[PDB]
This record gives C-alpha cells, structure tokens and sequence, in this order.
C-alpha cells in the first residue's frame, strides 16, 4: 500500500530553519512527485511546493520563494522540507503528499501523510500534570475523565484502557490557557455500575516533552 | 493565480438529504475535455482525504454517495443522502495551472434530533488542590444542537472572565456535540468559597439545569 510517513511535532526558534521528513513505501519513490500543503487555523489550505525524487526536479509557490527548501534522498525513500527564517507566521501543520498523472497534470493527491506540527516559540518546553475527573458519589450512567493541564507546545493524546475503551469518549481540543499553556480534559460515560469492577485509566502521551502518564481514575471514596 | 471560491462557507443539512457545495475558479480549468478540479474532505486531526478528481470522477474507496459536477469554471460537490460521518469541512482544489489552488473550505454540519445535554461537575482534585490552583469543570455531553449557554456561579455570585470553553467537533456516529468549561481560581480563593455551581441552558432543556458541590462536603 501506498504509505507517507512525516517526521514528528517540532518548536524551534524564530529566525531558524527546521527540516521535517516524509518517508515514502508501497512505490517506486523516483517516479512521483512529493506535495507539501500548509495548515493554519483561519488559513485552510496552502500548497508550498512539489518535488521530483527522480531527478530533484522543485516547483515552489511564488509565496515560499526563499522561504522553502526541498529535497530528498532516494537511498531512504525519504523527502525533506526546510523552512527558513522562522517566525510565528510559520506555525502550523504540514503535509507531504503523492501526486500522480492523470490527464496532463500530476496535482490530484491521493495519498497524504499525516502531518507534522511546527510550533514557533522560544518558551520552553512543559510536559503536563494529569489530574482525575472522579465519578461523583451522587444513576444509570457517570461520567469520569482526566484533566491535561499546562503543556507546550501542542500536542496531546489520550486513550483510554490502552485503547480498549473507545465508546462514550470525549477528548476535547486544548485551550490556550493566559500562562501561554495548554490545557485539555478527556471524558467517558460509563455504567454507574461499573464502577466497583472496571478498572480506568486514561493514557496521556505529550510526546514533544516525552511525559507519559497513565492515570487511574477511581471513585472518591467519601 | 486561479482564485477558487467555495460557497457557501457553512451549510448544515438533515440526515437523508443532499448537500451540495459550490466551487467557482476565476479562470476557466477545462483542457481537452476534462475540467481539473479536485475535492477534498478532512476531519479535525486528520489530512484531507481525496472525494472526486477531475471534476467527477469517483476515488477509489470513496462511498458513491459522493459525487462531482461541473466544467469551465463552476463545480459542484454533491453528498446524498448526507450521513452522520459526512460531518467536516470540505475544499475544492485546482490542478490546471501552479499554483495550485484551495477553496476556502465549506464545513458540513448534520441536522439531527434536538437533544438536551447531560451534565456533570467536577471538583478540582486533591493532587491539584497540592499546587495552589483550582480547576473546577463542568461537562455537557452528547447535545444537538450546538447553541449552549453555561454560566458559572460561586457562593451564588455570577462568574466572569475566569472560565474557558471547548467544544468537540460533530460526532462522526451520532451528530451530537459536547462541550467542556473549566473554571480556574487559585487555591486562596477556591477555598474563600463554598458552593460551586454550573448553570446550563439549552434548546432541549425546558429549563435551566444546575449541577453542583459544596467544597469539602464531598
């Protein structure tokens, strides 16, 4: 199967430059060309540019002319994006994505990537505190959770059970909270009377600070 | 470049039913009868999934409820019937000329039932209450339609300023919405206080529902 594989989250400096990843399998890497799109909140989406592993062959927007660097090394079947100059205009999400001929153009793409955070700051790097959300004392179905709280720079992921419990799961998008930090809550409705016999645990993954943090959530015995 | 407006940029459409988005490029994408328009659709932590390439033709994989129409410089995407999975935002996109180009994007919502909330309170923990921070959250689950009001009131006194308020994304099986507000005092004053009540008004609620702890009490 076709299958883009992007480098992970990154937070670098402004006036820097970052180089991300897309590691390509399931086809011949020289005979395709690599897109890569911009996603910002309020800006849909970008195209950046495209490149040709077969050759080096580079198409740009006229907006990321000096901006945007790409290349590839086809001994790993790995395309790159380098980004210069950074400021906080460049936070956003990034794609790499195949391309492939129909008609007389190449622009219908398929297969995506999935994406790579960039994140530019020069705060630091926070890894959150996790907190319980307990099922009140005071019915057929409760609610429990677990409360993410004051992590930079985003991401957070959260599963439950190992990924055992997924229905009733709500994992709600992070604030910017006025410290500058993230914050996050993920719930799941449950029978009341499980309770006593099921065993929960949210399992929380900020991976840009490495902090996993398996919290068990037990109902306050009051 | 070839400029692509999408309208309109928010529909909402009932279950069953079809929903159809406009695409218009500023300059004409036919070439030797096919018409080099592309649509996508994308959910929120996901890329965009190729629907329809050159105008109509159907993706591999992609349900048949899907389909495309147009050519010159006006297209249309056409979803029926409209499922619940259908919920996210969709973009056209030009493959005709570099730059290639986006729509604005056009977000999808479904038109369900009227479904109250349930709601739930709850302290800040003891591990936090160890920090100097409280952090009380108040939770409406599985709601339609996405118009909710949730007030704050401590010791009875209304509360402004210090909450913030997130909202899922529709759910991809039940068209319903929930919403987290979370209330943030230090520790000195959560403990100046001792009722601590979340107020939530909604379509479905014939009036006001309130949850609420008395610190400590547990």
């Amino acid at each position: 199967q076709v299958q883009l594989k992007q480098s992970g989250t990154e937070l670098v400096r402004p006036g820097t430059s970052v180089k991300m990843s897309c590691k390509a399998a399931g086809y011949t890497f020289t005979d395709y060309w690599i897109g890569w799109v911009k996603q910002r909140p309020g800006h849909g989406l970008e195209w950046i540019g495209d490149f040709y592993p077969g050759g080096d062959y580079t198409l740009y927007s006229e907006n990321f002319m000096g901006k945007a660097s790409l290349t590839a090394d086809t001994s790993s079947n790995t395309a790159y994006m380098q980004l210069s100059s950074l400021t906080s205009e460049d936070s956003a999400i990034y794609y790499c994505a195949r391309g492939h001929y129909y008609g007389y153009s190449y622009a219908w793409f398929a297969y995506w990537g999935q994406g790579t955070l960039v994140t530019v700051s020069s705060a630091s790097t926070k890894g959150p505190s996790v907190f319980p959300l307990a099922p009140s004392s005071k019915g057929g179905t409760a609610a429990l959770g677990c409360l993410v709280k004051d992590y930079f720079p985003e991401p957070v992921t959260v599963s439950w059970n190992s990924g055992a419990l997924t229905s009733g799961v709500h994992t709600f998008p992070a604030v910017l909270q006025s410290s500058g930090l993230y914050s996050l809550s993920s719930v799941v409705t449950v029978p009341s009377s499980s309770l006593g016999t099921q065993t929960y645990i949210c399992n929380v993954n900020h991976k840009p600070s490495n902090t996993k943090v398996d919290k068990r959530v037990e109902p306050k015995s009051c | 470049d070839i400029v692509l407006t999408q309208s309109p940029a928010s529909l909402a459409v009932s279950l069953g039913q079809r929903a159809t988005i406009s695409c218009k490029a500023s300059q004409s994408v036919d070439y030797d009868g096919d018409s080099y328009m592309n649509w996508y659709q994308q959910k929120p932590g996901q890329p965009p999934k190729l629907l329809i390439y050159a105008a109509s033709n159907l993706e591999s994989g992609i349900p048949a409820r899907f389909s495309g129409s147009g050519s010159g410089t006006d297209f249309t995407l056409n979803i029926h019937p409209v499922g619940e999975e259908d919920a996210a935002t969709y973009y056209c996109q030009q493959s005709h000329e570099d730059p290639w180009t986006f729509g604005g994007g056009t977000m999808l919502e479904i038109k369900r039932t009227v479904a109250a909330p349930s709601v739930f309170i709850f302290p800040p923990s003891d591990e936090q209450l160890k920090s100097g921070t409280a952090s009380v959250v108040c939770l409406l689950n599985n709601f339609y339609p996405r118009e909710a009001k949730v007030q704050w009131k401590v010791d009875n006194a209304l509360q402004s300023g210090n909450s913030q308020e997130s909202v899922t994304e529709q759910d991809s099986k039940d068209s319903t919405y929930s919403l987290s507000s979370t209330l943030t005092l230090s520790k000195a004053d959560y403990e100046k206080h001792k009722v601590y009540a979340c107020e939530v008004t909604h379509q479905g609620l014939s009036s006001p529902v309130t949850k609420s702890f008395n610190r400590g009490e547990c």
